């Protein structure tokens, strides 16, 4: 029963080279065939190409042989993909998938299509843009929209690269009653999100509301109190 | 008969070497793996690995009797004796139109199907003396072997007791009678040879012949087993007989498969030992299917036309 452990995430830049690792532990490598399994956002699965690991041989993806490969190195127990000549559709999560093929060490060997294994996924940004932390701007509570109950305001996360964001409010604790968009690519190449909790009124002017978005990649983490102004 | 006097070397005879090129050619249109690998070397060391990747079919390879008749130009010449070493001058020479249907089995260890010998159990060899030549016995009455994709074969334990019996001794009838004859399994090697390795139902069977070489010139083996069960395995990641490299096939399908030999001969093979005490040890052998075809032909040879 194998776990298998995906390299990081990474972003690179069109026309370049990606290769992304994935650990293979808990089992007999060399009994695994891995498969590497790609996903657009929004998209859905994509077969890349599998390795009959033992024998050292992998089949690829018709739309992408010649830039693709897949190589395992049976000493570290790693699998690797490497696609070359990046475009931006590339841009997706690899997954790193991978099936028992019998006691293949000793001639044994299903060969299954399927994939019982699967990694943790890899993400891989092939775009123009550059690393660049967001900019919160608050999102005035409707105090002129809505009364009576409750009322809604939040954040907009704009213009942020690579990817991806994690948002809370209130230093994490109003994390209920919460809608955190999907990013959303704009023309420029970058995303941009929002994130919003419609709270009661009557709390506007004691709980100074403030999303915590963060953004590792730009390894800038920024907070932004959203007054009822 | 002919009424002349020929040479013959079955260990250089060239229908060997012309079956043996047909035989491949039968199974790259019955048997094609769905990967090939096969090695590439410059002679710069470094060596890359060719990979083929084809349909696998699977197919239930069953071995049609192959004849080789003489075209033109050309006559086939067939040796008589009830004891031919296959490598000398034939006094009962005879032209034949075409060699009995002989079934191209492709196997290591035990030869099957093939042709028993008519009087007593023969033992050729290119050079006894050479402890790296392949001794072909051949066995004058053969012993049925069933294997089954259930994962094994029995033997008789009776016949295969005589047989190896009727072989030690026609082994110390060349090596010295006063010589311990004694019977191991293989020394090492590829899977393929270390086992009784054949094909049957285009899946290739691995069975463990331990039981059938590992007999002592002194005790038996048969307390509660009245016959030899060996215990085969299939497997789908081969070595090539045809040329060095792997093959994958395809896993089993058929709801059975199920094979009835009969084991017409063997290919051992005794160990050196440097000139020690008499005490030779024979061990399994083959994997070189050319001996195979030699075991078949070694009592024919064609000729050009005079
Ligand atoms: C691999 O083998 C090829 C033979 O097709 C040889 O030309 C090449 O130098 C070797 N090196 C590589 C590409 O791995
Ligand atoms: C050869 O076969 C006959 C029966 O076909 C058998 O009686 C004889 O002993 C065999 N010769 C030996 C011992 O090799
Ligand atoms: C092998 O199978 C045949 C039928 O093809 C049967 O007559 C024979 O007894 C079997 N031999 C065994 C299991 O020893
Ligand atoms: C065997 O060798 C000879 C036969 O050539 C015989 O006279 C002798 O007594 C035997 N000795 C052995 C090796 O036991
Ligand atoms: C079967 O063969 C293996 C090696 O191939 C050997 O080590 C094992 O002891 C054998 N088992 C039997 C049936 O004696
Ligand atoms: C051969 O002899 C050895 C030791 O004397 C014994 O362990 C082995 O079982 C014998 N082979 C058989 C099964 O006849
Ligand atoms: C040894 O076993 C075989 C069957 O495996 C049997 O035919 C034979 O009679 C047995 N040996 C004796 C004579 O006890
Ligand atoms: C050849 O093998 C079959 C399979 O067991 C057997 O039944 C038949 O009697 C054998 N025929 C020969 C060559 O004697
Ligand atoms: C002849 O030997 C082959 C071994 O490949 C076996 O599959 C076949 O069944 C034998 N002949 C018979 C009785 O069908
Ligand atoms: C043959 O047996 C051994 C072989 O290892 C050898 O040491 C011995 O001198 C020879 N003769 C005997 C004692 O049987
Ligand atoms: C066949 O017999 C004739 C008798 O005249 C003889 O000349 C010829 O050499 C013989 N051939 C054989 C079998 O050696
Ligand atoms: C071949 O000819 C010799 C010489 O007469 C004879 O002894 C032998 O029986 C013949 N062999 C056969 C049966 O073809």
């Amino acid at each position: 029963e194998v776990q298998l452990v995906e390299s990081g995430a990474e972003v690179k830049k069109p026309g370049s080279s990606v290769k992304v690792s994935c650990k293979a532990s808990g089992d007999t490598f060399i009994r695994y065939s891995f498969t590497w399994v790609r996903q657009a956002p929004g998209q859905g699965l994509e077969w890349m190409g599998r390795i009959i690991t033992i024998l050292d041989v992998a089949h690829y993806a018709p739309h992408l042989q010649g830039r693709v490969t897949i190589t395992a190195d049976k000493s570290t127990s790693t699998v690797y993909l490497e696609l070359r000549n990046l475009r931006s559709d590339d841009t997706a999560v690899y997954f790193c998938a991978g099936v028992y093929e019998g006691e293949a060490d000793e001639g044994e060997y299903d060969n299954n299509g399927f994939l019982k294994h699967w990694g943790q996924g890899t993400l891989v940004t092939v775009s123009s843009a550059s690393t660049k932390g967001p900019s919160v701007f608050p999102l005035a509570p409707s105090s002129k929209s809505t009364s009576g109950g409750t009322a809604a305001l939040g954040c907009l996360v704009k213009d942020y690269f690579p990817e991806p964001v994690t948002v809370s409010w209130n230093s994490g604790a109003l994390t209920s009653g919460v809608h955190t968009f999907p990013a959303v690519l704009q023309s420029s190449g970058l995303y941009s999100l929002s994130s919003v909790v419609t709270v009661p009124s009557s709390s506007l002017g004691t709980q100074t509301y403030i999303c915590n978005v963060n953004h590792k990649p730009s390894n800038t983490k920024v907070d932004k109190k959203v007054e009822p102004k | 008969l002919e009424n002349v006097t020929e040479n013959f070397n079955m260990w250089k005879n060239n229908m060997v070497e012309q079956m043996h090129e047909d035989i491949i050619s039968l199974w790259d249109q019955s048997l094609k793996p769905c990967v090939k690998l096969t090695p590439l070397c410059v002679g710069a060391g470094s060596c890359n690995t060719s990979v083929i990747t084809q349909a696998c079919p699977k197919v239930s390879f069953e071995p049609i009797p192959i004849h080789y008749c003489a075209p033109a130009g050309f006559a086939i010449l067939k040796c008589n004796d009830k004891k031919f070493n296959g490598t000398g001058p034939c006094t009962n020479v005879s032209t034949v139109q075409c060699t009995h249907g002989i079934r191209p089995v492709v196997s290591t260890q035990l030869l099957l199907n093939g042709s028993l010998a008519e009087e007593e159990i023969v033992i050729r060899s290119e050079n006894f003396t050479n402890n790296a030549k392949t001794i072909i016995v051949q066995l004058n009455e053969s012993v049925v072997i069933n294997c089954t994709g259930a994962g094994h074969c029995n033997l008789s334990k009776t016949q295969w007791e005589n047989t190896l019996e009727q072989i030690a001794i026609k082994l110390k009838e060349q090596f010295g009678n006063n010589k311990t004859i004694i019977f191991n399994p293989s020394s090492g090697g590829d899977p393929e040879i270390v086992t009784h390795s054949f094909n049957c139902g285009g899946e290739f069977f691995y069975c463990n012949s331990t039981q059938l070489f590992t007999w002592n010139d002194t005790r038996k083996l048969n307390n509660t087993g009245r016959n030899i069960t060996l215990p085969c395995r299939i497997k789908q990641i081969i070595n090539m007989w045809q040329e060095v490299g792997k093959a994958m096939y395809a896993p089993p399908i058929r709801g059975q498969i199920r094979c009835s030999s009969n084991i017409t001969g063997l290919l051992l093979t005794r160990d050196g030992g440097k000139d020690t005490n008499g005490t030779e040890i024979f061990r399994p052998g083959g994997g070189d299917m050319r001996d195979n075809w030699r075991s078949e032909l070694y009592k024919y040879k064609v000729v050009k036309i005079e």
